[PDB]
């Protein structure tokens, strides 16, 4: 178990860690997060009280570095860095836990929810998306935009995602114009899967990304990228069985950790409705289509 | 955006640009079977692809044969639509190609815009207006030679014989959907009226008779009236 501390808290925040979240006041003794799990990615987030404009944060494994947060009067924001030195950081820790000045990564030991939102998500895949090099961890908020966003715009502050337009010549072999168009299998399959991601896992991963970026910053551009790679895989009609079953159980730990009051914003009728009663696989996403049925019933 | 009365006079401009009609694309005679069953028998089609300005018209004859062995024709119509308008670009000289395709039903956009990817300053847009293109085959000429298709063709006509000689472009293609509109409302007495008078002729190389000025007035004015006759009969009024 990991931890990353906090020099301080100078302005009031509601701080998130993954799907958990606390508010902490003006100056109050927080020095940081403790016990947090090893083996996943984890999301470091934050929302000022005093504007709740720019929800941002932080993607980071503890496995890659240690980390901590402080917090920087002249940009105005919790800043994440990495400390180098080793014996520094486990002396300043040490300190923190003996004063009892941090809150635990509080997950129920039967509770395998982050695994589920994050078990295709690497920190490497997420570095090529989120490209500041000289960084082990990578910052996000809501306004940043994505390629293909810049495309219809400071390239640095974007989110690299793959590009997935329907109507294009990367989607439409020249003289198979409407087969590909309503059966998109060639595109998921030869050009993203074999050409572009070269596995599935890595397209659930950029899939699984996209939507805790939704999810946590509500960026708009993660949204419609999420939604892209659902409607891809719906509208093929040749995909690997093991793809299908897997894309059923992410999309319904997705659906079930979405904040209820959230979805009026966060979810496209049209694409819900296609791919859970239209499309080539309506039937093969029995327990997202039963979450969705018994949790959204108005969107549908 | 879309084609609205707006903006009728960009039709007239002289940017190239041509609007598709499809309704006569796929064209079926629903009949009995032998067991009591519905069955559909296709006959021959056509695209109507119309430059507003010149009243070139090229005619692309939709043979029964492409039909067979397929399956949901209705939506394969559509396609095949585009695939051929997307080749009539291809065919023609660059400075010839339009620089915008106005589709008269909104379900041809996504599989013309599809087929047309190669040509991506070229702006495909629906209308608003409900144009009576679908009449084209009452015009006695332009049906004659889709029935009697036994292959597919192009076929090049003008559909405003030599009106652009006299009248402008504006009024020739306001003429020519004022005499479609008369004929998709009642054929019958639509046709009576352009033939009534044995002294007025269609020349060999026209497809609608030789009046004078003073004579298309006149015909309008009763097309007008037709249109009227049947709005009435239709709605009581
Ligand atoms: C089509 C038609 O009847 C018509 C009439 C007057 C116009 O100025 C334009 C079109």
């Amino acid at each position: 178990m990991n931890t990353v501390p906090f020099t301080s808290a100078p302005i009031e925040v509601t701080i998130g860690i993954d799907q958990y979240s606390f508010n902490v006041k003006e100056n109050q003794p927080f020095h940081g997060i403790k016990d947090i799990p090893i083996g996943h990615v984890h999301v470091i987030h934050f929302q000022h009280a005093d504007n709740s404009s720019m929800r941002y944060g932080y993607w980071f494994d503890c496995r890659m570095g240690n980390f901590y947060i402080q917090y920087d009067p002249k940009d105005g924001l919790y800043k994440m860095m990495e400390e180098r030195d080793g014996a520094k950081f486990e002396n300043i820790v040490h300190n923190f836990k003996e004063r009892q000045m941090m809150v635990s990564y509080p997950k129920i030991d039967e509770d395998d929810t982050w695994y589920n939102l994050t078990e295709f998500v690497q920190m490497d895949k997420i570095r090529k998306i989120v490209r500041k090099d000289e960084n082990q961890f990578s910052y996000v908020d809501s306004s940043m935009t994505t390629v293909q966003e810049n495309e219809l715009s400071d390239p640095a502050h974007s989110l690299n995602y793959t590009v997935i337009n329907f109507k294009s010549r990367e989607a439409i072999r020249p003289g198979h114009e409407m087969e590909d168009f309503l059966d998109k299998s060639y595109y998921l399959n030869t050009v993203m899967l074999q050409g572009i991601f070269k596995n599935s896992s890595n397209y659930f991963g950029e899939l699984q990304f996209a939507f805790l970026n939704a999810m946590f910053f509500g960026n708009y551009g993660s949204s419609l990228q999420w939604h892209a790679m659902i409607e891809l895989i719906c509208s093929s009609a040749t995909v690997p069985k093991h793809m299908l079953d897997k894309l059923d159980e992410i999309l319904y730990y997705q659906i079930k950790t979405l904040p209820e009051q959230y979805s009026d914003i966060l979810l496209n009728e049209r694409v819900w409705n296609i791919c859970l009663y239209s499309s080539f696989q309506k039937n093969s996403l029995h327990n997202t289509e039963k979450i969705m049925e018994n949790k959204y019933p108005e969107l549908l | 955006g879309a084609m609205n009365s707006s903006n009728y006079a960009e039709l007239f401009n002289n940017d190239i640009k041509l609007f598709v009609d499809d309704t006569n694309v796929y064209r079926v005679t629903v009949h009995k079977t032998f067991e009591g069953n519905v069955a559909t028998k296709a006959i021959n089609g056509c695209i109507f692809t119309l430059n507003p300005k010149t009243g070139h018209l090229f005619l692309k004859i939709i043979h029964t044969s492409v039909w067979a062995g397929q399956k949901r024709l209705s939506q394969l119509a559509k396609w095949k639509t585009a695939e051929e308008v997307s080749a009539l670009v291809r065919s023609l000289p660059k400075e010839e190609q339009p620089k915008q395709i106005i589709v008269t039903r909104k379900a041809m956009l996504d599989p013309l815009e599809v087929h047309m990817l190669d040509f991506p300053n070229i702006a495909i847009r629906p209308t608003e207006l409900r144009l009576p293109f679908s009449a084209a085959m009452s015009i006695d000429k332009l049906s004659d030679v889709v029935m009697k298709a036994t292959e597919p063709q192009m076929v090049l006509f003008n559909i405003y014989d030599d009106w652009l000689d006299r009248i402008s472009s504006y009024t020739a293609f306001s003429r020519l959907t004022l005499l479609l509109r008369a004929l998709k409302t009642n054929e019958e007495s639509a046709k009576m009226i352009l033939l009534s008078d044995p002294t007025i002729t269609i020349k060999s190389y026209h497809l609608w008779p030789s009046f004078t000025d003073e004579q298309w007035i006149t015909i309008e004015s009763q097309m007008r009236d037709l249109i009227l006759t049947e709005y009435g009969r239709k709605y009581n009024v």
